[PDB]
């Protein structure tokens, strides 16, 4: 059963590339958020709205990695 | 010798008391140029262009190039022509040294003398062999750089001898010691591994190098020794360019031969014209850079390095 | 040699990861809507988030094209 | 068997993935450009979304390239 | 024979996807730069569309080289 | 046996390294603006630190798969 | 015989796609300047189109080498 | 067989390398910001240091996984 | 072909030509953008921009020809 | 003798030179600002040069793991 | 012949191609700066021509290595 | 396994290769600022070039690893 | 000597290619600043050229390793 190792490398690269995807989107939004908080500290809730939208992308990869584990 | 002084004159003026570097170039640069010159058939066109410019000279043409809006000076061009005489000479003799030219009939009959075909026309380099041709290609360009850099460091040291900046005279021979030590180590490593006099050479090399360090802990001098120890190895680029040009010309001539004969009766009368067109266009593209490469090598590694960072008047 | 599953699963893994990277690089530069909203008109939040919610269609596309690979088994 | 056909999932998956990231790169820049129009004018909003929803012909083409080899499977 | 009949389809993924992100970055810069004219004039929409709809030739190449040997098997 | 044990390790290592570099990329650009904000006043210290503690979720997500995998080993 | 068709296939595919990517990344930069150039007058229209025309020669070489290596089959 | 004991060696390697690269790209921007801000005011040297001494913490996981992976021999 | 020599040399040729083409395009990008910016008023001297855009073309050709000849001679 | 004994060597570079990439990209950003600060004021030589070296903690880890893996030979 | 005689060829190709990459990336910035300098003072054309092609040596090493490797055939 | 000493070659070359640009990226950004500094004060060449010699130190690691790997054969 | 020579061969080209890239990445940014300096002042050819010749100290590597290992083979 050598495919039992190929599933591991596949899920690892999947979750890693998902981490790259969610880790690159913070560029403009972080600067915008800190600039708005410096502009107005009352903008906590509005700022934190944007900072959670791309972070859900990792969920799909970890779900598919988890469900492909059970194929063994 | 006097015409070559123009190229140096573009740079900063020397200081009186420092030796004139102009007589170095006219003997060393032109045969370096000769190594790109398997192309000898097309350098007769360069001779024709020199004839054309000499016709301008006897006309005393104050030429203006419409493309670049530049002005030309008639008395300058005669210096250029007398400069180009020697590179045309080195052109011819180096193309003879190659031995192989486009009229080599070995693709059809064993007329030219080669190891493949023991003919009556001996060709020194067939450009196919890679066993000893490679080593012979390396060795001379290795040696030329070593000789010139040793001459440069020696003359810089002798300039340091006169005035009491002689503190850097010691580091000048320290460079020599470091270079001979690393050369001995390298030759002992990949060579036939005999090491006795090699060990003596490297011992004396790093010893006399470490002697120069005891003059003063100069923080700036210690890393750049490795840099010029690669600049000496940078001299190997000369045969690279020449091999690139020569093998390209040879393969393009073989393409002309293939389109001539290997297409059968239908291709006999066609291939040579387009082969010559390709040759001339690639030469037009390439020869400018191939010309400026060795002159800039000697111009920045020897000429600028020994004495042309300092004052001027 | 009956190996079939793993050399499918590696492609299954990389497809969704590359799609996630695409959505990330899409979302990276569109953050100017937030500062463009709060600094000038906070009421434009919907007109901002409509652009936010569109680019993630491609990973939704990538979900089923990876799911079908497991369904072959 | 198996090894003769399991490798195809890599080829289509990578294709749809980097097509997705290419269209994400396109969408990011054009959306960053497109926000300024709606930010300063609510009227030209309509043409902006037309300009935003152009670069999608490549991903459906990748879908078709996946589907033809799925049919060949 | 063998899995060489499966290895031929691997190049389809590269051929599609590389042209895909090529046009991705192409219209990424072009269409984002193109909206300057529509920010000031409605009439210049045609020429901007001409700029952003010219360079797609690369993906048609990937399509045709996909069709050129997929029928080998 | 054999020819199985290295694959799990290299996959987990690739995953965690990719996650770590993604976290680094996320922190890099926000850090400069945080430096500017805390250079404005000391009062922005906590409100700048609250942003930087977010992306570490990726690393803890990546590493947990190694434990179950080498427990399977 | 017939054990290396996939290798030449993927080689030509990567060649032509990589040439396409290079042409696209050149086209993005040239078109960004060209679309701003047309914003002043129509007199620069044809003189700008030649600059975007020239890099198309690169994919022609890849198509040529692929097609001449397609004849190996 | 037995080459799995050699195949695990790369697994530590790419992980620690990618972690180091992510660390470095994290330190780059924050250190540039810190040295830029600290020139105009040196009083904030402690705050700048305790700020930019932060994303290097991901390295401790790379050495941890390195030691626990090769310890399996 | 005991070994898969044709594919092995073909993938190397493809890598060579693709990387050469992308490098030439990367070189061409900035110089073309700057030349287009220049010729907004340089119709008098646009030929300099033409010849400066022409010179990076030399980068493709040597890789192309070596890729051609390493397979065409066998 | 298995293939592992020669397989050990390939893992070293992927760690050490990639950490070298991280250190270089970290140094590049800070060096310009540092030399600018020195040009405007030589008195800041110490407080700048203390930041000129620091990411090289990564490369010593890389050499450490590289040699300690070579010890298994 | 043999498998090595084909396997050798990939190293030469990648070497020369990525050397061409280096030459092009070096060429772009210096060419753009040179034509920026020549835009308002055309007299300096005979000066910039030295610098804008000086790094051409890079590919020459690659083709030298290529001639070395094909000499082992 | 007689192929063990065959793959030791690739590790040395890859190591020195990626270490090369990992070095070069530092000089890339520091050199422009250094020559900007020398453009207005000619006594600053000494304090500039010392920065240009800092990233040269770590190229030695790949070649020494290569030499000690050559010590095996 | 079996079918191994291709493995030794491929590692040579990667080193020299990436050395060329490391030279070019520095050369691109340094040359632009140098020619910008020389455009406004004729009095700086030497100080610029000595710094432009500095990155050429990197390309000397790789090639000598290739020579000595080919001689070893």
């Amino acid at each position: 059963g050598l495919d039992r190792g190929l599933i591991a490398v596949g899920m690892g690269l999947a979750v890693g590339l998902a981490a790259l995807g969610t880790g690159v989107a913070q560029a403009r939004i972080g600067a915008a958020g800190v600039g708005a908080i410096a502009e107005d500290r009352s903008n906590f809730g509005t700022a934190l709205i944007f900072l959670l939208l791309p972070e859900t992308l990792v969920i799909f990869g970890l779900l598919i990695a988890f469900i492909l584990n059970g194929r063994l | 010798a006097k015409p070559f002084e123009l190229l140096v004159s573009f740079l900063n003026t020397p200081k009186y008391g420092t030796f004139d570097p102009t007589p170095v170039v006219p003997v060393f640069f032109p045969f370096w140029f000769g190594m790109i010159v398997g192309d000898i058939g097309y350098a007769l066109l360069f001779y024709l262009v020199g004839r054309w410019l000499s016709g301008y000279v006897k006309r005393n043409e104050p030429l203006v190039i419409d493309l670049f809006a530049l002005k030309l000076k008639p008395q300058v061009i005669g210096k250029l022509v007398h400069i180009l005489n020697w590179m045309v000479f080195w052109t011819v003799v180096w193309g003879v040294i190659y031995g192989e030219f486009f009229g080599t009939f070995l693709e059809h009959l064993g007329v030219f003398g080669t190891p493949e075909h023991p003919g009556l026309i001996p060709i020194l380099i067939h450009r196919i062999d890679t066993a000893k041709t490679a080593n012979l290609l390396i060795l001379l360009s290795v040696a030329f750089g070593v000789v010139l850099v040793f001459f440069g460091l020696a003359l810089r040291a002798y300039l340091g001898l006169k005035h009491r900046h002689m503190a850097h005279f010691w580091e000048g021979v320290g460079y020599l010691g470091g270079l001979v030590g690393v050369l001995a180590l390298a030759a002992s490593y990949l060579g036939n591994l005999q090491a006795g006099w090699l060990q003596g050479l490297m011992y004396l090399g790093f010893g006399v190098f470490l002697l120069a360090v005891l003059m003063s802990r100069i923080w700036l001098m210690i890393p750049e020794i490795f840099t010029q120890a690669g600049h000496i190895l940078s001299h190997i680029r000369i045969y690279a360019v020449g091999a690139a040009g020569g093998i390209l010309a040879g393969l393009l001539t073989d393409v002309g031969f293939a389109l001539a004969e290997r297409l059968g009766l239908l291709g006999v009368l066609l291939g040579l014209l387009v082969a010559g067109v390709l040759h001339l266009l690639i030469l037009l593209l390439t020869t400018l850079g191939h010309m400026l490469q060795p002159i800039r090598l000697l111009w920045v590694e020897f000429f600028t390095k020994f004495g042309f960072y300092e004052e001027n008047g």
